[PDB]
RNA sequence: GAAGCCAGAGGAAACUCUGGUGGAGGCUCGCUGACGUGCAAGAUCGUCAAAUCUGAGCAUGGGGGCGAAAG
């Protein structure tokens, strides 16, 4: 009861064939312009640089491992031996393979065989200005002709565009009511339930009690 | 035979994929070519066999598209597995959408196609194209029929809900169920609405060389660092998935309450009472006020809707966390107590009070009334700090309602008043004693407030009319009730 | 309706602002033409059509 | 048939001529008079493959016993683990005709 | 339910009323008799609606005159008068049965008075 | 003196008793406060601090309030 608690040579797929008869003979043998291609590699190192730099944090390695793939990504399918010039062995004490496979349980039970979403606080600031009578439709169109206008982003490489987006954010102020609208828009549905607010108040009361104990 | 020679060739493919799968990558596609035989039998045994191989072969991880010797061997075999499994799901879906009536010797293709789908749903889900698996199930669950395949598709989804801990499989299922219910304009069988109630997220010396010893040490520290990172990410992901599921679940709940679908809104209030404590604190008072607006709308069948929303409000404050937040969250149930008091005279007159393990979705109106009075008169919390005047107000009215109600309902009400005397005793003992009757004012039966009826200025005499009622269980009910009156 | 307000709390409207209209006390919402203008200014890809 | 395959095994132990264990199995194969070779499931693969190699060279049938070494010893009537065993004479059993 | 089998109700109601007068047993007819009254035909606006209206005035009567000497009559009758008080409100706002409406007015004037006149005993 | 082992006697067994072997232990010997729960007129349960000694080298943490945490 305490006992219960590069492949090797096999005779299974060689039994009852001419290959067994050949091997059992025992005769000797031995085994005897537009820059497309340059742009392919430049984006390959840039992706490799991004994944290497982002993987220096332990949180991202955990997020990437638990991240799934997208079916929107998988789309496209539908929608010499140098030779010399010179009854089975495995028996099962009982086709049998076809009988064995269809004696499985599963075969026996079967009988009768565009949306615009305002996420950034700065877009909220432009929304608060436009919706109130502070900035008109004429003022928004006229002030859109600035130095950040008429700049193309269509065929440009990802390493060029991501460098710009990090270093070309326009500096225009936001309002606190615009930022307040964004957090209350992006608040989750289980962010502030009765259980978590209760333990948060209990934790803060306990923390004051230890301070009074230490001052004692 | 023709049907014979497939069975070895079916067993030919599946057996070597079990032994060494990577050696043979066209055998998935070889399983496809042996499937379009016009003879109906091998269509059956192939679909089961494709279910058999993909259960054993599919790994525990998804595999990315290639894009762009042992590595090329693994890539060819894995990409062949995807193309086979994508094709099997297409031939599963067109087989389930096929015509159901056929010969009575066996169910034709469809129930085998559905039982293959439900087996894959609880064995595959992590692997790709689970939306294609689920879309077969949601399509049958929108058919609005009671049928064995409709039943079979039902336990598959709640098996998925009860067992899924990561939450990705549950989110894709509740997204399709939510989008189906709006597309159908809420004509579902309300077994699929109870599927949201089954969600789980909401609820001996081996020698080692010196190089092996140092590699196993560094692997331990790498796994140690990866353990706190995985624990923090899995916790943060679980809250986020719960946030998205709660948004889609509660949006379906409120759209049913707006559309006023009668059979559906009984199940919504059960889900609402179950899951309100998970959602934000500010929205708890909103739910208690949306229930008020529903009751006012029926006050403009209609007895069941008002009692359903009344017992749901009491079931919200039933919960432990909501009970401790009565002072902070100003949750006053005085509206539901007073509306229950004003409807007791009208409820005795209406004759559809008895029509043949949940809390809200009960069928008969009488037991909905019983559970409302159990909350008002016998609460689990503060049963000794109950206003005796509220006790005396309902005791007189329940005695009055027992006079003009069916036999089973009258026996139940006498059982309820029996429990009030045993629990409260001296508080309501003066009602049956006419010498302890107050003389402050007179009794107002037709009152719009619980406080203003002056219940202690009247005496209960319905026991004279009810020891004479034809049902002796009504007669036995009094003799049990007057027994505890004398036992005080 | 209270059910209507509780739906906007969960599924926020597209043109939602968080403001109150001075003319009517109802919450003030951006129109679809206004939301397109905000997108055009923010990204700056095309200042004006045609 | 697990129950029936232990029936002729118990008979051939108690009627025939059987050697038990790895080394005696090796010597029986070397003499060439072995007629059946039983190999347990939990036998190590290097021991498994060497035993399959000599049986091919000596032309004796093999059987891959489904049970482990303690299971084969219990089937023998013995109280020790037997990973491998060889039949030299079938005795009064039909274990060789099958 | 419903108006096609209405005469089957009234003979069956009288059989229960006969039983409750002989033996001293309570039989609740208040829910059933009012339900037959508040079906669609009375609230939809002619001789047969007067005939079913004048007849049901009777079945309201002997139901209340049986136990009109028992002490629990202020509380027994009370669900019934408040039911017809709503009914006087809807016809003041259905049919044009002024004769049927006037007969029920006297009936609830009766039930209130015997409720009042028993409270001093 | 714990499992475990040896021997003898009961019991169909499991176990029981005796005599020994063995030498595990949040066991002993030398010279209480702060809280929480409470669904009553406070009972009952749970958390926290008091944390092998020592030479030579070394790193980090500290206040308040707000907030669900992140900040």
């Amino acid at each position: 009861q305490m006992h219960m608690t590069g492949a090797f040579f096999r005779l299974k797929e060689i039994d009852q064939t001419d290959a067994l008869r050949r091997i059992a003979k025992g005769k000797m043998a031995m085994l005897t312009e537009d820059g497309d291609q340059l742009e392919r590699e430049l984006d390959a190192m840039y992706e490799h640089y991004k994944e290497r730099k982002a993987s220096q944090d332990a949180k991202y390695r955990a997020k990437r491992a638990r991240q799934e793939v997208d079916d929107e990504e998988w789309e496209g399918l539908s929608a010499r031996l140098e030779e010399d010039s010179s009854k089975p062995l495995i028996k099962d004490l009982s086709s049998k393979r076809a009988r064995g496979f269809f004696s499985q349980d599963v075969f026996q039970k079967i009988p009768g065989l565009p949306n615009i979403d305002i996420i950034t606080a700065e877009a909220m600031t432009l929304a608060h200005q436009l919706a109130t009578g502070e900035k008109t439709k004429a003022d928004l169109i006229d002030e859109g002709y600035n130095k950040y206008a008429f700049k193309q982003k269509e065929g440009l490489p990802d390493w060029f565009l991501e460098d710009e987006a990090k270093h070309d954010k326009p500096i225009k102020p936001i309002t606190k009511e615009a930022a307040q609208a964004i957090k209350e828009k992006l608040r989750a549905l289980n962010a502030r339930p009765i259980k978590k607010v209760a333990e948060a108040r209990a934790r803060r009361k306990l923390r004051q009690a230890k301070k009074l104990e230490k001052l004692k | 035979e023709q049907i014979r020679q497939a069975q070895e060739e079916l067993a030919k493919i599946a057996t070597q994929l079990n032994e060494n799968p990577e050696e043979y990558p066209g055998h998935f596609k070889a399983l496809a070519r042996i499937g379009e035989t016009p003879i109906l039998a091998i269509q059956k045994l192939c679909i089961v066999t494709q279910m058999a191989v993909y259960k054993d072969v599919i790994p525990g991880y998804r595999i990315r598209p290639l894009g762009e010797k042992e590595v090329k061997r693994l890539r060819t075999y894995e990409q062949a597995l995807v193309a086979g499994y994508h094709g099997y799901l297409k031939t599963l879906a067109t087989y389930a959408a096929s015509s159901i009536p056929e010969d009575r010797k066996g169910e034709p293709i469809s129930s085998i196609a559905f039982t293959c789908a439900c087996e894959l749903v609880n064995a595959v889900p992590h692997f790709n194209f689970r939306g294609d698996l689920l879309r077969i199930l949601v399509k049958k669950l929108s058919t609005r029929k009671i049928d064995r395949d409709f039943v079979k598709c039902r336990e598959a989804l709640e098996k998925l809900f009860q067992d899924d801990e990561e939450g990705n499989a549950s989110q894709e299922a509740v997204s399709l169920l939510s989008k189906m219910m709006k597309a159908r304009e809420y004509r579902v069988d309300e077994s699929v609405l109870n599927l949201f109630l089954h969600l789980r997220l909401l609820s001996k010396w081996e020698f080692r060389t010196k190089k092996q010893r140092k590699l196993l040490k560094a692997e331990k520290e790498a796994q140690k660092v990866m353990e706190q990172a995985d624990a923090t990410v899995s916790h943060e992901e679980r809250e986020r998935i719960q946030s998205e599921i709660l948004k889609m679940v509660f949006a379906t709940y409120f759209r049913i309450l707006k559309a006023r679908v009668p059979h559906l809104m009984g199940a919504v209030l059960e889900g609402l009472a179950k899951y309100a404590h998970l959602i934000n604190q500010d929205f708890f008072g909103d739910l208690l006020e949306a229930l008020k607006d529903l009751i006012r709308d029926t006050d403009r069948d209609t007895s069941r809707e008002s009692l359903l929303c009344t017992v749901t409000a009491f079931a919200l404050l039933e919960g432990q966390d909501a009970h401790n937040a009565r002072s902070d969250l100003h949750l006053d149930l005085s509206f539901f107590i007073t509306n229950l008091y004003r409807s007791l005279l009208s409820l005795s007159l209406n004759p559809d009070l008895e029509l043949g393990n949940n809390k809200i979705n009960l069928q008969t109106t009488t037991v909905l009334l019983l559970r409302c009075l159990t909350s008002v008169l016998l609460p689990p919390w503060n049963i000794r700090s109950v206003p005796p005047i509220r006790l005396a107000a309902f005791c007189k009215q329940l005695m009055t309602l027992a006079l003009q109600v069916p036999e089973k309902s009258s026996q139940a009400i006498l059982g309820l008043l029996q429990d009030v005397v045993h629990t409260h005793g001296r508080k309501v003992a003066a009602l049956w004693n006419t010498e302890e009757r107050k003389g402050d004012g007179t009794y107002k039966p037709l009152s719009e407030t619980v406080e203003g009826s002056n219940p202690f200025t009247t005496t209960i005499w319905e026991g004279e009319l009810l020891r004479k009622h034809y049902c002796p269980k009504v007669r036995e009910g009094l003799k049990a009730m007057e027994k505890e009156l004398r036992s005080i | 309706d209270a059910l209507q307000n509780l739906l906007d709390s969960i599924e926020v409207p597209e043109g939602w602002t968080g403001l109150t209209d001075p003319n009517t006390g109802k919450p003030l919402n951006l129109s679809r033409d206004e939301l397109e203008l905000i997108r055009k200014v923010q990204q700056g890809l095309i200042p004006d059509d045609v | 048939e697990a129950q029936s395959i232990g029936a002729k095994l118990a008979l051939v132990i108690k009627s025939g001529k059987v050697v038990l264990g790895y080394r005696s199995t090796l010597k029986a194969l070397r003499s060439g008079k072995a007629k059946l070779i039983l190999i347990a499931a939990n036998t190590p693969p290097l021991r498994k493959s060497e035993l399959e190699y000599y049986s091919m060279m000596s032309k004796t049938p093999v059987h891959h016993y489904s049970g482990t070494n303690i299971e084969l010893g219990t089937a023998c009537g013995k109280l020790f683990r037997c990973s491998t065993m060889a039949i030299l004479d079938a005795g009064d059993s039909d274990i060789l005709a099958d | 339910p419903t108006a096609i089998y209405f005469p089957l109700r009234f003979h069956l109601i009288r059989s229960l009323l006969r039983l409750s007068r002989a033996t001293d047993t309570y039989i609740p007819l208040a829910s059933a008799l009012l339900e037959v009254l508040q079906s669609a035909e009375m609230k939809k606006p002619r001789v047969y609606q007067d005939g079913v209206g004048e007849q049901v005035v009777e079945l309201l009567s002997e139901f209340f005159v049986l136990w009109s000497r028992n002490i629990a009559f202020p509380e027994f009758a009370l669900p019934t008068i408040v039911a017809l008080k709503r009914w006087m409100k809807e016809m003041r706002k259905g049919n044009k049965n002024a004769k049927l409406g006037s007969s029920l007015v006297v009936l609830v004037q009766k039930l209130e008075m015997n409720a009042k006149f028993i409270e001093e005993r």
